RNA sequence: UGCGAAAGCAGUUGAAGACAAGUGCUUGUCGUUCGUUAUAAAUGGCCU
């Protein structure tokens, strides 16, 4: 059971009742430094969508991250989709590939909806 | 430093056994002592990886 | 998490713990083990409370 | 008999040490690694080993709690920045001593130390102690348990050596 | 043809009272310090430390005293061994249930359920050195104020009786 | 607890042709050395075994070049007239060379001075002298006569075999891999011959056309031929006998033909093509014989050929021009008691029960600027970012790691214009590049929020901010202008 | 060779009694052979061990007390000092010590009841009884140099003819106090003389690997077992339905009804222990009941480990395997593969 | 879930489903030393 | 704060009590209440 937590995904095993790990999917200030007084203001990206293709072999994510404030570009949120492959056997979500600002600039990805099994053996997605 | 430079001093007489050691006791370069808690057993290590053992009959 | 080592005043140090520690506690005979609470403050929604078991030995996790 | 004989060592023995009650030995040198003997008097088989990766030995005591007897610990040390210690079959309890709070230049190698009894007198309990030799003099107490620095002696000149006496007060 | 059940377990209960501090925790580490008990809003997880697994879960549904009890009340403590009497532990509530349960085996579907008689108390925190139990109660400036009883069995009566220390 | 994650370099989204990871390979053939010949160098071939020395034919003489010196050994100056090969044996020893008088003799490799077998195959030009590669003792030697005779070293006085059919000249041979009876030759009718040496022979067992004139014909694999003439090469199947695959990039007609099979790059096959043009071209087989590299050179190639498989040293591509230029390009590939004293270090505890490993491996050492945003010196960082010699998109993540963190006004609070230049320097710079663009934006607007006082009474900040204006607004035409291109572009569609 | 100077299995055949040398001083030490208990509680290691508490005493011949016939568990232990001491296991100490009046060492040990036998290396007999805790007789029988071995012949309840060799065995009348019958022993001393049933009685010696299977009436030898190396220890089972001997070299082997050419057997079933890894460990005791057998090897220096085990089924050649530490990578609990916490949250790497 | 049965969180954060003899003594004193 | 798109479209930020400071009056505060949808600043920066 895959919970997307702020910036993070954690992944619990329900059948067991227990943790099995917590793994930081985005960029950010997220485990570099203590955030104190006014740098507790920062939003760290928002992991927004998860979804997995069919096969289970490709974990696609969907983040936004927020600009500082008093900044020109502080309304600008960035819009980010990113794809991970993982062996079976291994339990750390390595990045493949990643599409920066997809759909256009300042565009959501409202919705993700993984491909079936006839269209590229599990391997597509759809982002609207 | 030296091959075979291992005393045994008896106390309170602080007089050095003479019978033992001998030239043909082998030692080596002595680097490690040890004697056991109880029934008076003595390992003595040396530079070839040998740890050879002596059992004292008085204890 | 710091240490303070009261007769220099000197410290020790354990960061990037996941998340802002709520308690503290040294609990053994000898102080073995350290537990902690931390809260993991991003989650503005809920709290989200970890309990931590940290060997004094070498400050590893013993029980998360 | 040898006590080397069943399992010979591939390196000089740096240190000896017999158990305290059980009859075992314990054998450590630049070879890496602990093996531990069961000496007998006759064959002196191998009751295990364990091979520390980059942690030549430079000495090796075994260590029982005064209070606890049923508590058995093995220390560890070498030319390095760190100290092992493993618990007392399937896998060993080793944990590793790095962290000197605050003292870290007094102290640039755990190679030389010895472990001894400690009584806090305002509780009237007991309690290990490990004692390290520093740069210039220092003499470094760490408490063998959790590992805390606890105390530091400090003596003019080279540090050379030092030993441990104990002194009865009452009962 | 479908039901409908419970599966997994849910947050860690904590001592949510603004006042106490440096109290909050209300796991306990064995005697022995083999293994860690610690209590969660709808069960109690007792964890081997060594092996860093759930070696037993009591469950608040199964046992029906538990599930009349807690299923608003929370633990307020957990104490090793059993007051009235070497796996057993007594049970703190907030209102005053006193249970003595059993880890390291089958829980027994009649623990020796007790009840502090207290009188429009909430009860904060128990406590002891040797033999000697003390009870902290919160009673009611947005202020809460608080009496320190002693608590103690009577064998003949099979009752826990308090008597009043301070304020 | 965890480690500090490590500052993660900023990467913007991809351009056009990033560098392949075929080009990386290939683009380390740097060392070049350019030799004078006296004639055209025609043919350039690699000798089997190490260490792969390889003969170049010019003028009337040959010439061997030793691999690690890249310099000449050993000189082959008998020839009265042209000479036209040098390929080697299989086993190396030998080596064989044709003439404009048509006696095609055979050297011992690396002893010039003996002379092993000496035939006069024709009264004709013999231009192409191979070695059969199964078959060690039997030579093919093909002739202005238009017949290409297949001698046996032992019996040189009649050729064991004679080939015939081709009505124009022939100049290419090849022996096809694991099929020693087949043997293909390609003449300039456009027509490549296939012959079977079991058989009768002197008639072909069936012919494929290539409609230009045949200048080299290549086996690169046992089913599969390719052959290279006029102004394209295609590669012919024998099972099917059609032409899989066609590619005309070149420009001028290809000459020569050469082919490298499981050698250490990443492309596990190669194919390169001269083109007489001045360029070779590298062709991977397993992708239908597409490009992914290529060199240029001074004049038309005529020769090239690459260091064999098994090369065991730096390899090398060999290039040979009209001219008369050779170019050569390169990848290159205490006391007995003190040891006693520490004997231990060596041992891995093979023997042992329990092997214990905790030592944490060695990361990289980190830069100044990690190190200052690691300790919070954000005034510092910033100063580390803006130095000499500083790569650029370095530079750029300590820019954006800063904003990131939120410390931006924080970074400039303790500034004047002594200690403000450098930054905008970089700013006068940064703005023209489309990814730093928008950071030198953000930038740039909080300076000039926190510096207004300090810019009046400061004359150098102004000329800064008046350059700053003239290159923003030339960004200005150039980011209008590809809005106007892309306006159009939609009107196409 | 082996930690283990001597071993006895008790009759029920669940529990083992070993003793070792700590240093210059023996140890005696019960270990359970099942691996979990009636009740269902898994067996634990029994830390608690008997010492000697001088160098010279040693401990000379081991046996057991049935546990069903007497209300206390407890093992006869013969000491060269010239006396027997009996040890209840459960107390941990020695409950009392029958001493002959010589000093000579004790060479066997055989019980019955209350009555129990023992011999010295001056060849003297002597009768112990339990209950009453008093020297009964003690006599020197003629033509008896040596005698390396005592065992008392099952008769009735009562004992009325022993059976002692020490290179030849002889049957002698405890009332008549002479000689019976002489038997042909091996030429080197004795060492295994158990009595499989009525009038057929084993015998085995030192550095031999040949068994006599001699007949207590007659006198003949009925067959004679071999073993492929030297024979250590002997196990019978039932009524000479089974023997299982345990070579000196390390393997166990099982003579199937060895009483039913004819002359010389061989054994039927070999029985082998060696570790995934490669290494051979070997057997130092074996014990057999009716159709399970019990294995038991040693393992670290002086821990005895055992194994269960249905022979029936087994077949001829059998190697069982074992997973002992060779080059066993340490993982602890709360490190995964790359020494990380487990704890530890993974970090964000493009 | 893959499997015919349903998962469902609450935000008591509870993941509920939807879903179609003298040796005898001895042995007991042994283990108790 | 509501709604909505991300742009934005509408709407708020009140009253009482108590304490401190300065001079009954002035200001500032609240581990005090009611009602409405409703700068910071104790020299203080992350281990081996
Ligand atoms: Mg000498």
């Amino acid at each position: 059971l895959y919970f997307p937590h702020i910036s993070a995904v954690q992944i619990f095993d329900f059948y067991k009742n227990e943790q099995v790990n917590y793994q930081y999917l985005t960029s950010g200030v997220n485990n570099s430094m203590g955030k104190v007084r006014f740098e507790l203001n920062l939003q760290d990206p928002i992991i927004t969508d998860l979804k997995f293709t069919k096969d289970g072999q490709w974990m696609i994510t969907y983040e936004i991250e927020y600009p500082p404030n008093d900044l020109l570009s502080s309304k600008d949120l960035t819009h980010i989709l990113k794809f991970w492959t993982k062996n079976d056997n291994e339990t750390n979500w390595n990045l493949k590939t990643k599409v920066i600002n997809p759909h256009g600039i300042s565009v959501p990805i409202t919705k993700i909806l993984p491909s079936p099994r006839s269209v590229n053996n599990s391997q597509g997605c759809l982002t609207a | 430093a030296v091959k075979d430079a291992l005393r045994l001093v008896h106390l309170p007489s602080c007089s050095v056994f003479s019978n033992w050691p001998t030239s043909g006791t082998p030692l080596g370069k002595v680097t490690s002592v040890a004697f056991s808690p109880s029934g008076g057993l003595l390992a003595v290590g040396n530079e070839q990886g040998k740890v050879r053992l002596w059992k004292l009959n008085h204890y | 998490m710091s240490l303070w080592q009261l007769e220099t005043n000197s410290q020790q140090f354990l960061p990037r713990l996941n998340g802002i520690i709520i308690d503290c506690q040294v609990l053994g005979p000898q102080g073995n083990y350290y537990s902690l609470i931390l809260q993991m403050t991003e989650n503005n929604s809920n709290s989200d409370y970890q309990f931590l078991l940290l060997n004094a030995s070498d400050l590893t996790s013993k029980l998360s | 008999k040898d006590a080397n004989a069943s399992h010979p060592s591939h390196s000089a023995i740096q240190s000896l040490s017999f158990h305290p009650s059980k009859p075992l030995l314990l054998t450590g040198g630049y070879d890496k690694t602990l093996r531990i003997y069961h000496i007998d008097g006759k064959t002196n088989h191998l009751v295990t080993s364990l091979h520390l990766v980059g942690s030549p030995i430079q000495t090796c005591t075994f260590y029982t709690s005064l209070s606890n007897q049923n508590q058995q610990n093995i220390f560890t040390a070498g030319r390095r920045r760190y100290m092992h210690s493993w618990d007392l079959s399937q896998t060993a309890k080793i944990e590793k001593f790095s962290r000197l709070y605050g003292h870290e230049s007094t102290q640039r190698s755990f190679e030389n130390f010895k472990v001894a009894h400690l009584q806090n007198s305002q509780t009237n309990s007991v309690h290990g102690i490990v004692l390290l030799q520093g740069n210039n003099g220092w003499i470094n107490i760490l408490h063998s348990t959790s590992g805390l620095w606890l105390m530091g002696c400090k003596i003019e000149g080279v540090i050379t050596d030092f030993c441990i006496d104990y002194q009865p007060i009452s009962r | 043809q479908y039901k409908l059940s419970v599966v997994s377990g849910g947050k860690p209960a904590l001592n949510n009272l603004s006042s106490v501090t440096g109290n909050k925790n209300i796991a306990r580490l064995s005697q022995d310090q083999r293994n860690y008990i610690i209590p969660f809003n709808n069960q109690i997880k007792v964890y081997s430390v060594e092996t860093r697994q759930c070696v037993k879960t009591l469950k608040f549904a199964n046992n029906s005293l538990l599930s009349g009890i807690f299923l608003n009340e929370s633990i307020v403590k957990i104490l090793l061994g059993d007051i009235t009497v070497a796996h057993l532990i007594t049970v703190f509530t907030n209102n005053g249930h006193v249970i003595v349960l059993n880890y390291k085996g089958k829980l027994v579907e009649s623990p020796k359920h007790f009840k502090i008689s207290l009188a429009d108390e909430k009860l904060a925190n128990v406590f002891h050195s040797e033999g000697n139990y003390r009870i902290l109660t919160t009673f009611k400036n947005s202020l809460q104020s608080y009496r320190l009883y002693a608590l103690t069995f009577d064998d003949a009566k099979k009752q826990f009786e308090v008597a009043h220390q301070a304020e | 607890s965890t480690a500090r994650p490590r500052i993660i370099t900023s990467k913007a989204p991809l351009l056009p042709q990033q560098t392949t990871p075929e080009q990386r390979y290939w683009r380390q053939y740097t060392s070049a050395q350019l030799v004078k010949e006296h004639n055209s160098v025609t043919h350039i071939s690699f000798n089997p075994q190490h260490p792969h020395d390889f003969a170049v034919t010019s003028s009337t003489r040959v010439q061997i070049f030793s691999s690690r010196t890249r310099q000449v050994i050993k000189t082959f100056s008998r020839f009265k007239d042209v000479v036209y090969s040098a390929s080697f044996r299989s086993d190396g020893k030998l080596l064989c060379a044709g003439d404009a008088t048509g006696l095609v003799s055979v050297y011992d490799s690396y002893n010039p001075r003996t002379i092993l077998l000496s035939i006069n195959a024709s009264t004709h030009p013999t231009h192409v002298t191979k070695f059969h590669t199964q078959d060690n003792k039997i030579l093919a030697t093909a002739s202005d006569d238009r017949v290409t005779r297949l001698w046996d070293i032992s019996n040189a006085y009649e050729p064991q075999l004679e080939l015939t059919g081709a009505t124009d000249y022939v100049r290419t041979l090849s022996f096809i891999p694991a099929a020693p009876h087949l043997v293909a030759t390609g003449s300039y009718d456009g027509l490549i011959r296939l012959y079977d040496t079991r058989s009768s022979g002197s008639t072909p067992i069936y012919s494929l056309n290539h409609d230009q004139p045949v200048e080299n014909v290549i086996a690169v694999s046992p089913t599969q031929i390719v052959s290279c003439g006029g102004n394209n090469f295609k590669v012919w199947d024998l099972t099917s006998n059609k032409k899989l695959y066609e590619r005309g990039n070149f420009n001028k007609a290809v000459t020569c033909l050469d082919y490298v099979e499981n050698f250490d790059s990443p492309m596990q096959s190669a194919l390169i093509a001269s083109s007489l043009d001045g360029h070779v071209k590298v062709f991977d087989p397993l992708d239908n014989f597409q490009v992914k590299f290529g060199w240029k050179f001074s004049g038309p190639v005529l020769s090239c050929a690459v260091s064999p498989s098994t090369a065991q040293g730096n390899r090398h591509l060999v290039a040979g021009l009209s001219s008369g230029l050779l170019a050569i390009r390169t990848k290159k590939k205490k006391s007995n008691n003190f040891q006693r004293m520490m004997r231990g270090s060596e041992y891995q505890g093979d023997q042992e029960h329990i092997i214990h490993n905790d030592k944490v491996r060695s990361q990289r050492r980190m830069r100044a600027f990690e190190r200052n945003i690691n300790q919070f010196k954000w005034s510092e960082a910033l100063d580390n970012a803006f130095v000499p010699g500083m790569a650029k998109e370095l530079t750029l993540t300590v820019l954006q790691e800063l904003r990131k963190r939120g410390k931006v006004r924080v970074a400039l609070y303790g500034r004047d214009e002594s200690t403000l230049e450098p930054l905008l320097n970089w700013c006068l710079k940064g703005i023209e590049d489309v990814r730093s663009a928008s950071i030198v934006a953000d930038w740039v607007a909080v300076v000039l929020e926190l510096y207004g006082n300090t810019l009046e009474s400061s004359p150098v900040l102004q000329e800064l901010m008046i350059d700053l204006k003239t290159k923003v607004r030339h960004e200005i035409h150039k980011s209008k202008e590809a809005q106007r291109i892309e306006g159009m572009l939609q009107l196409l569609t | 060779d082996s930690p283990v100077l001597q071993s006895a299995y008790d009759p029920s055949g669940q529990y083992l009694c070993y003793v070792t040398v700590a240093l210059d001083k023996q140890r005696v030490g019960v270990q359970p052979t099942q691996r979990a208990t009636s009740s269902g509680v898994d067996t634990v290691w029994n830390e608690n061990f008997l010492y000697l508490e001088d160098s010279k005493l040693k401990v000379t011949c081991l046996k057991w007390v049935n546990l069903a016939s007497s209300d206390t568990v407890a093992i006869i232990l013969g000491m060269n000092n010239g006396e027997i001491w009996l040890y209840s296991v459960l107390a941990n100490e020695v409950t009392y010590k029958f001493t002959t009046g010589n000093s000579y060492e004790i060479k066997d040990i055989d019980l019955m009841g209350n009555q129990l036998w023992c011999i010295d290396s001056s060849d003297a007999f002597y009768q112990f009884d339990l209950l009453q805790f008093k020297l009964l007789q003690h006599f020197r029988i003629n033509n008896c140099v040596q005698l390396n071995k005592l065992t008392i012949v099952p008769a009735g309840d009562s004992v009325a003819q022993l059976l002692v060799a020490s290179h030849s065995i002889s049957l002698i009348d405890i009332e008549e106090k002479k000689v019976v019958m002489t038997f042909p022993g091996h030429v080197s001393p004795v060492s295994t003389l158990q009595v499989i049933t009525n009038e057929f009685f084993i015998s085995g010696a030192e550095g031999d690997r040949f068994l006599n299977v001699y007949d207590i009436h007659s006198g003949m030898t009925k067959c004679v077992l071999v073993a492929e190396s030297d024979i250590k220890e002997l196990s019978h089972s039932g009524q000479a339905d089974s023997i299982a001997v345990t070579t000196e070299d390390g393997s166990l082997e099982i003579f199937v009804d060895p009483l039913v050419g004819n002359k010389s057997k061989k054994s039927s079933k070999k029985i082998q222990i060696v570790s995934k890894d490669g290494r051979k460990v070997p057997i130092y005791n074996a014990f057999i009941n009716k159709d399970l057998l019990n294995v038991s090897w040693l393992q670290n220096a002086t821990m005895p480990y055992f194994k269960n085990l249905q022979w029936r089924e087994i077949p001829n050649e059998y190697t069982v395997e074992i997973s002992l530490n060779w080059n066993n990578k340490n993982k602890s609990a709360d490190r995964d593969l790359h020494g990380k916490d487990l704890a530890s949250a993974t970090n964000y790497v493009e | 879930n893959y499997d015919t049965d349903f998962i469902f969180l609450d935000i008591e954060s509870t993941l509920g489903v939807v879903g179609t003899s003298n040796s005898d003594i001895f042995a007991e004193q042994l283990h108790k030393l």
